[PDB]
């Protein structure tokens, strides 16, 4: 009973007109009238709040898209007048053409579902697009398409200290390709001054398992210059097996 | 003599089989709903829905679903009815609920994570009392909007399970099996066409020496997703090609179980490649030599 009653004033508090208390039997009819007072586009509103994504309907023969939702503009920042007298190829980036005419192909897939990912032009500038929708009537897609979320170089090792991943950066950082630092030990770049405190480190950071180490050593250019580094180096684990898969480093100058 | 103005509050509700708790129900969230899309704004709904490949759920700061789409049936069994008004955490995994309680409140308003949810419905499509309700996966992206009062709006999409694939794959698209390890322990042919590695080189491989080290922390995410909740969707990453470069790849993970003896078996996993090779004149790594 207590919560028949709180329902009947929560009703009452959603009516203005009956906040502004009748009965209950007075109060439902109160709520019909309000009912009967007052959609569509409410979906429009919540998916494009929800997803950040729009609506639009192309044809499977062509690919001219023959409706496109005002949302395109918050999305994508283009008008309807550059969408509309178009094909979605030519708001795709040239590189998923093939993709789209495997997804535009009606040959076996009617009313079939599509779901696939594509790069479409906004504003040149490409923003990643999930797209969702089905076939229509000859026929049409009609689908929403939502969108989602040099100092220093990064490098991976395995337990010894091998290079096994290197970032592009350290072309700039020590001059090297990374064709020359994969394959050879970070104690072989070492200053020998220095090479066994580099060991020390990655004989700590797997001991360590997970922590942080930050060790300073000097570094053997492409110009053969002694250039100080500071390595933070940190051990990975597997999420399921916690083993080691690489020690991460973040190999800074200076 | 008794009252039919129940009935009559069911037709305008937007019905005949229903308590008069859940008429009060269906009303006061139904006004509560309109208040928000007052708040948020300043037939085509049947397109908008039969396009989606998830359903919106609006659910207050303190758990209720004041909003459904209709389609969630079609995704969970459990109908826009049933649940409308109710508290999320009735019915979703308690293993979540306070991650949900974390998305639920509060300076950034973007959401976007995974909880389990109840599921009615088989994959023979047939639908089945409340009572055997498995947990099924839902990807939630969305907002936390503060209206006069909180509320998060999200668009919740199931991961497709890989054994039952309605949707058509394209050749861009390819199927790769791993341990709970995430070693590779099957792939496609279509990878050699796609990035270049042969289906064979790879086996007994761990996905974490393939993938571009600035993505790390995204994948160890998904990985512990989906050890957690048996279902994932990773962010856009890059895993390293076999000649140099790298290419973008999307993959939904699920959890396999053996339907023997119950035990998690392996990673089914389906990777949509979202570019060619970029930067293919760079080597990355040691596999990338050849
Ligand atoms: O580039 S990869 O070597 N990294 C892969 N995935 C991966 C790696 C580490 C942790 C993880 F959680 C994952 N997952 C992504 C979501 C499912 C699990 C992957 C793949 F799934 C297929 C082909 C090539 C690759």
């Amino acid at each position: 009973r207590n919560k028949m009653t709180a329902y009947i004033t929560e009703l009452s508090d959603m009516v203005p007109t009956c906040s502004a208390k009748p009965d209950k039997l007075t109060i439902l009819r109160m709520a019909v009238s309000h009912m009967k007072s007052l959609t569509d586009q409410e979906l429009k509103h919540l998916i494009l709040e929800a997803a950040d994504g729009f609506l639009f309907i192309v044809s499977c023969e062509t690919g001219r898209v023959v409706y496109v939702s005002d949302s395109v503009t918050p999305v994508l920042n283009q008008p309807q007048s550059e969408w509309f007298g178009s094909t979605l190829y030519d708001q795709v980036h040239p590189d998923d053409v093939d993709k789209l005419r495997e997804q535009l192909s009606t040959s076996e897939n009617m009313g079939s579902r599509r779901s696939f990912i594509c790069r479409m032009r906004c504003g040149p500038h490409f923003v990643v697009v999930h797209c969702t929708g089905y076939i229509k009537a000859k026929f049409c897609l009609v689908a929403i398409g939502r969108l989602q979320v040099p100092t220093e170089f990064i490098s991976r090792h395995n337990i010894e200290g091998i290079f096994t991943f290197v970032d592009h950066r350290c072309v700039a950082t020590v001059g090297y390709q990374p064709q020359e630092l994969l394959g050879k030990n970070i104690v072989e770049f070492c200053h020998p001054e220095d090479q066994q405190l580099l060991r020390d480190s990655f004989q700590q950071v797997v001991k360590l398992k997970g922590q942080v180490l930050s060790v300073m050593f000097r570094f053997r250019s492409k110009t053969r210059e002694w250039l100080w580094m500071r390595t933070s180096s940190f051990t990975f684990q597997n999420p399921y097996s916690d083993e080691i898969e690489y020690i991460i480093c973040t190999n800074t100058n200076v | 003599k008794e009252t039919e103005v129940f009935y009559e509050l069911a037709h305008e509700l937007p019905s005949s089989h229903l308590d008069k708790a859940s008429i009060m129900r269906l009303a006061i969230s139904f006004l509560r709903t309109h208040k928000l899309l007052s708040s948020v704004c300043s037939q085509m709904d049947n397109l908008y829905l039969k396009a989606l490949e998830g359903f919106i759920a609006v659910v207050t700061q303190d758990g209720d679903m004041i909003f459904l789409s209709e389609n969630i049936s079609k995704f969970m069994g459990l109908t826009q009815v049933e649940l409308t008004g109710h508290s999320i955490f009735d019915f979703t995994h308690p293993c979540d609920h306070e991650e949900i309680r974390e998305n639920l409140t509060l300076v950034s308003t973007e959401r976007d994570f995974f909880m389990r949810m109840k599921c009615t419905v088989t994959n023979r499509g047939r639908t089945v009392n409340l009572k055997s309700a498995t947990w099924k996966v839902l990807h939630c992206t969305g907002q936390v909007r503060v209206y006069n009062l909180s509320c998060l709006i999200i668009m919740c999409e199931p991961i497709q399970h890989p054994s039952h694939m309605d949707i058509p794959l394209d050749s861009k698209t390819f199927l790769s099996r791993h341990s709970m390890d995430m070693k590779f322990t099957y792939c496609d042919d279509r990878i050699l066409e796609l990035i270049g590695y042969h289906p064979e080189e790879l086996l007994g491989r761990s996905a974490y020496e393939f993938y571009h080290a600035l993505d790390s922390e995204n994948m160890t995410k998904s990985h512990q997703n989906l050890c957690t909740k048996g279902q994932v969707v990773s962010g856009q990453y890059r895993m390293l090609a076999k000649h140099g470069g790298y290419v973008w790849l999307e993959t939904q993970g699920t959890v396999i179980y053996n339907p023997r003896n119950l035990q998690p078996q392996c990673i089914m996993c389906v990777n949509y490649v979202l570019s060619e090779i970029e930067k293919n004149d760079v080597v990355f790594s040691m596999d990338q030599t050849e």
